């Protein structure tokens, strides 16, 4: 074929403008991927607000996410990381999910059963549950130091009866936040006090569908690692 | 067709900054450390028999290094950021990249920051990979992004292969660095320098008496060093511009 | 497959008032006049598909709605022009007490119980609140008065089937009060929504339809616009 | 799935127009005909045997009508479009839809516009067909657009197939026709019509003396009739507002 | 399948808002093709900065437009429409090409044949020998009254030697033109003089290669029949 | 097929300081040094390609380049810094005539002849130009002098191969005179180009081709932003 085009300039516009920026004087580097020691918990409100399709796709890309990561093989602080969901809701006060576990067998079975709450949920009740299984759970695996993110999968509106003093704890607990709200209509107080002061620890997406986006997948799994 | 040509050449990141700051009005007189923005880790020792003295010792010299720095507050590439950690057995992560927004208060956060007392007995390397893997998770953009990692030690680190592999996977993270401790170990020395090219050196620390003299040290020399107007003779070495 | 449905009829009165009025540089504003006396009574949303900020501008538009029709001159000395206002929310959560709301001619009351409501925190519940409606208007309204009633919804609630819906519409009818339906937002189960608009699922009238029906895309463009003058007008015209 | 649902209903084409006119502010005060913008067609004869002074009768009753009448100077959908042509055995266009812009310019090149005298026989048919898919072949948008043409004749014209399909063309077309010629012919006003359906009356002019009679007839009921308040018994027939 | 989804409201925004503003106070209205009796002149400057493939892409868009538009059989007064092309320059003064004629194989082997000048225009004097050869075409084919339009394919960026002149030949010989500049750089002036004093008989192409865009070749023909 | 080759480097000085002065608020401007007498004669394009306006704007950015190297603080008083201007068409066509024009000094006679210069409209000629410029300079310019040359152009012209310009820039590095190629647009012939920028087609240098080439893409952008101090500075640097 023909010979391939000419490269791009040495340093563009954009590049001297910044170097002259930092000099003087958003996006964020993240090193890629590592397989560095990680355990992740999700948390998908209950909120009638979510929707049965919507529960559906948003299962569907539980499962492509545990997918992509890779799965360690047990606990004792291997490499890897390990995952864990729940779908804690309002009524019973309480409910509950499988477990931290990277035996994607058990988590392809908890989901394929999964029921939608489709009813209102307090973040603050949920939070602090989680807070305390993953806590028991990392109790009944040892030290296993890694780390400890939390995804919060909702717009997050919803009852706040005990918001501050659940953030307070997670804030206490060496905790990652990490969120991606779906949907313009969203609450800015939420989200800041989940994103513990953070201006780009939020992702945005339009539609639920857009969670099987390949960027927004791709920019969601580099993120995490 | 073939594929895109490479990439055209550059007037070298090193004196492309010289050019441009004897030309950017202002930004030639006074001098304001960090010389680029960057990002600082403190992590901090409760091993036990660490001295609650030595303990305050350390605290204030984490006090006056933030003191005699600035901070980005805004979002403006230039400034300071900072991460404080606590490290023993486990981790404790104290604040973190996102929350400190302001001097004061993040003076009065580690003026009043909790101290641990407990008697886990110490291993670094799990402080060093929890540095490497969780601190500079995330990290603000900019071509000479700079990074650097201050630790503590109140007991001299063992002479494992474990911590040949955490200081690579340092450098391979692009950290620079710096630690402290009571007394020197050439092993020490060995495992950080790789091939006779340094890694980050390990000054010492005093139990008490004068401060300054080392704090002059470091401050000009490591933690806000040009980059490219390096000190003659600072510290016996071979010096780093930056990355590895 | 078959061709939809006719669309919505064109701009009424009142938004073709106001687009001229926007530039044309005579009455304005929206008027209205109760014919013939008769009640309303706006029921809003409590469930969590709203939230915080939407029921709070769902609450503002429920009280501009109640002045909007209060402040209408009555038709008749003699008689009354009657509004009130009641949340619904699950099962067996609607408030006022029974007895406690009445027809109102003063703001009071009204004004206080709209601004002083609170939201629940539950899933959508249509059957009780559809029940209470309906025999509040059979035990309370005079029997001469022809009245009416708006309604948010979604179509969506727990132990919800289309037959029960369709027997609970039968009742508000055989009650004797015509009703109307105004939804915001694209969520919503659609052959539910239109159930509750029509009555008779098999036989959906186009006319009964697109009169009955009001949609709006977001809670904002709610109260943006006189959207409240043109709704509180179609309610007022026979 | 099924294919788009039906378009809904209206609130008619005038009474609509009724609403928005008593609703807009001096827009129902001082009426300035035309009623709506539209485009007016002038079209004139040079037939043999065509008197200079009929000729002269004809210009001076075309000033009139462009005078008694406004124009859309600008873009805005307000406002007369105004174009003059002749026409014999063959055709000629003298100013189209686009060269007039204001009204004293469209009077200069009317009144200046060149007089040719001729001798070539008269053929109405020819400049039917013209105005037809000519003239008309662009004209501005508008949901309420009329469209009018004005023509001349000094000869009745003949009883053949060709005009009545050249007029059933012009009535496909949208346009009001309404022509202007000394004397009157049953079979004109029947091949005009079509089934108890009139297309466009057939006045008379005079050959001196009084004008304002049946000037006030066309600029009242003819050229900027209101498509809505048709005025009691201006013309005897049916009338027929709205296109055909 | 389902069925079909709701039909266009009654009179939607923008329909209240034209009735509003016509009452009291772009694209233009042209009824489509009905095969009316027209004569079509095309011109094509020479101009260098057309350019050879720029050329044979023109040739393909002429052959296009004469292919698409329906072919009389004859003359004198005959229904449907003809079709002419020339490529007149500047040095020699002069040049020719086939006349009006519905004999499209004339047209083919033409259009084969055909040479880019790669030379000038003045277009005045180009616009004058292009009038008289179509005026002379036109006498030997009768009257046949029917019209007489003008495609410009060209910028117009030339020589006006004789500009002036010619234009008013033109509005006496009852013309009607059509001009469908393409790229950014185009003069406001021979654009206005060569339209005739209209704002909407110009057509604006971002490309050469645009000329084979069926949306612009439909909305072409649709103006010119 | 084969990878293009290396793309052109980074900006150089001026455009920096421009782009520093822009928004970061010591000497600025576009400060230039003619270290070595030299002469320098603009070509700027005469044919149809460019047009009227476009022609104009050429003559405004030629007439700048003057005034910007005449004025240059001359590096040494005992020579001179030398500059000219002619405008080059079809065959033949290259004003003034050939034994009019010499190096000049004072600005205002070569102002006048640059916006006195008209349009040719003949078609373009470069082997005639490039003849024209090469024996003007082999009759003309002093020995000692090593000289620079801009040239506009498009690589298209009648009657022209490759091969013919390859020999005429041949003879023009033999008459001892470097080169550099300005160009706007792209409808530009690229190989002919390139040739004319190097002289060797098939061993094209990259560095060479980067280094004497300036692409810009409107005409209007040409004058626009600091583009012309950059290229008359870097006609400057040896
Ligand atoms: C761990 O992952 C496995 C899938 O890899 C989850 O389901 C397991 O699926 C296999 C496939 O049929 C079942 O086969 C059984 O395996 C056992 C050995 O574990 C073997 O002794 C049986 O004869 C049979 O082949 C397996 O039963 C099934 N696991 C369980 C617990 O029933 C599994 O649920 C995941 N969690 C575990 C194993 O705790
Ligand atoms: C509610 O009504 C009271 C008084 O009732 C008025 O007379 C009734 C027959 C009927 O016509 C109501 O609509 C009238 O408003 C209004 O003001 C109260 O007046 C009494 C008389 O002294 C006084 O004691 C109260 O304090 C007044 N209420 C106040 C000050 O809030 C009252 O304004 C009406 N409601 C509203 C919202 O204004
Ligand atoms: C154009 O040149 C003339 C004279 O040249 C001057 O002397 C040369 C040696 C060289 O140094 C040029 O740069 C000088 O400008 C200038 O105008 C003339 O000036 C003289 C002296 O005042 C006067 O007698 C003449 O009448 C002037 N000629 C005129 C008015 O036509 C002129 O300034 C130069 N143009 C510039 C500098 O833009
Ligand atoms: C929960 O959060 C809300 C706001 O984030 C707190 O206050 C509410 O603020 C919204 C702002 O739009 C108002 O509309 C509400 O009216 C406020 N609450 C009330 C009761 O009026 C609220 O205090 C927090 N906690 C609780 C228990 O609601
Ligand atoms: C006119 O059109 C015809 C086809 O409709 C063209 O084709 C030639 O027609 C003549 C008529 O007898 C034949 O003798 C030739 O053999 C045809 N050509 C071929 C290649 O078969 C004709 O060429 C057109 N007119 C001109 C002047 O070319
Ligand atoms: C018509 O011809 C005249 C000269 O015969 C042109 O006049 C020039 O127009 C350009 C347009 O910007 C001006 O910049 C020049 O100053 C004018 N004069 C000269 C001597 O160039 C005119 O441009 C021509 N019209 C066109 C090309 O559309
Ligand atoms: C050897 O030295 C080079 C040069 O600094 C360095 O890049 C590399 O990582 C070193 N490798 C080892 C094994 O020391
Ligand atoms: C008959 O008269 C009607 C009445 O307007 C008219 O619309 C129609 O075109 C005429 N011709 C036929 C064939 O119906």
């Amino acid at each position: 074929g023909e010979p391939g085009p000419p490269g791009d300039p040495g340093l563009t516009e954009c590049d001297v403008m910044t170097y002259v920026r930092e000099t003087c004087g958003t996006e964020l580097y993240v090193a890629q991927c590592t397989q560095r020691p990680v355990d992740i918990v999700f948390l998908l409100d209950g909120s009638e607000r979510l929707g049965e399709q919507n529960f559906h796709k948003v299962r569907r890309f539980v499962e492509e996410v545990s997918r992509r990561l890779t799965l360690a093989r047990k606990d004792d602080d291997p490499l890897n990381a390990r995952v864990a969901l729940l779908q804690f809701g309002g009524p019973r006060e309480q409910q509950v999910a499988f477990p931290l576990t990277s035996n994607l067998t058990v988590i392809q079975e908890a989901l394929a059963s999964a029921r939608y709450l489709n009813s209102f949920s307090h973040v603050g009740t949920g939070i602090v549950q989680a807070i305390n299984q993953v806590v028991q759970g990392a109790r009944a695996g040892a030290r296993r130091h890694a780390e400890l993110s939390f995804v919060f999968l909702t717009d997050g509106v919803t009852g706040n009866d005990s918001l501050d003093e659940a953030v307070h704890s997670m804030r206490k607990q060496n905790v990652v936040p990490t969120v991606v709200a779906v949907g313009s209509d969203v609450d800015t107080d939420v989200l800041s006090k989940i994103s513990l002061g953070d201006p780009a620890a939020v992702f945005r997406e339009k539609d639920y569908d857009s969670l099987a986006q390949p960027g927004f997948f791709d920019r969601f799994i580099r993120w995490i690692c | 067709s073939g594929y895109k040509g490479s990439r055209g050449d550059s007037m070298d990141q090193c004196a492309l900054v010289q050019s441009i700051k004897d030309k950017c009005p202002c930004c030639y007189g006074p001098l304001e450390c960090p010389v680029f923005p960057t990002e600082l880790a403190f992590a901090l020792d409760t091993s036990e028999g660490v001295t609650q003295d030595r303990f305050s010792q350390m605290r204030e010299v984490v006090l006056k290094i933030l003191d005699d720095l600035t901070i980005a507050e805004s979002n403006c590439p230039r400034g300071a950021r900072v991460a404080v950690v606590t490290y023993n057995n486990e981790v404790t992560t104290e604040i973190r990249f996102a929350d400190s927004k302001k001097k004061s208060v993040l003076l009065d956060k580690i003026k009043n920051l909790q101290v641990s007392l407990t008697s886990k007995q110490q291993s670094l390397e799990t402080a060093m990979s929890f540095v490497a893997r969780n601190t500079f998770k995330r990290v603000r953009s900019g071509f000479l992004m700079r990074k650097v990692a201050v630790f503590f030690s109140n007991k001299p680190t063992r002479a494992t292969p474990q911590l040949r592999e955490a200081v690579l996977k340092l450098s391979d993270a692009g950290i620079t660095p710096l630690f402290l401790t009571s007394q020197e170990d050439r092993q020490l020395i060995n495992a950080l320098q790789i091939n006779n090219t340094a890694v980050g050196h390990a000054l010492v620390l005093p139990a008490g008496g004068d401060l300054t003299d080392f704090l002059k040290n470091v401050l000009t020399c490591h933690v806000c060093l040009d980059i490219c107007n390096i000190d003659p003779s600072c510290g016996f070495g071979s010096w780093r511009p930056s990355f590895r | 497959g078959p061709p939809g449905h006719v669309g919505p009829p064109g701009p009424d009165e009142c938004e073709i008032l106001d687009i001229i009025m926007k530039m044309c540089s005579p009455d304005y504003s929206c008027p209205i006049t109760f014919s013939s006396p008769a009640d309303i009574t706006i029921l809003l949303d409590g469930s969590a598909s709203v939230g915080s900020h939407n029921f709070d501008i769902t609450k503002r538009f429920a009280k501009r709605l109640a002045e909007r029709f209060l402040t209408a001159s009555r038709t008749d000395p003699g008689q009354d022009v009657r509004v009130a206002v009641v949340q619904y929310s699950g099962t067996g959560q609607q408030r006022p007490e029974r007895a406690a709301l009445q027809f109102l001619q003063n703001y009071t009351v009204l004004a206080n119980t709209v601004d002083s409501m609170d939201f629940f925190n539950d899933a959508t519940d249509v059957m009780d609140a559809l029940g209470y409606v309906t025999r509040f208007y059979r035990e309370a309204s005079s029997n001469a008065a022809k009245k009416r009633l708006l309604l948010f919804s979604d179509g969506n609630s727990q132990g919800a089937t289309p037959a029960a819906i369709e027997k609970a519409v039968q009742e508000a009818q055989r009650a004797g009060v015509e009703i109307f339906a105004v939804v915001v937002g694209r969520q919503v189960n659609e052959p539910h929504v239109r159930v509750l608009v029509t009555g008779k699922a098999a036989e959906y009238d186009v006319v009964f339809g697109e009169r009955h029906l009001f949609r709006v895309p977001s809670y904002q463009a709610l109260l943006r616009g006189v959207f409240y003058q043109t709704v509180s007008r179609k309610v007022a015209l026979d």
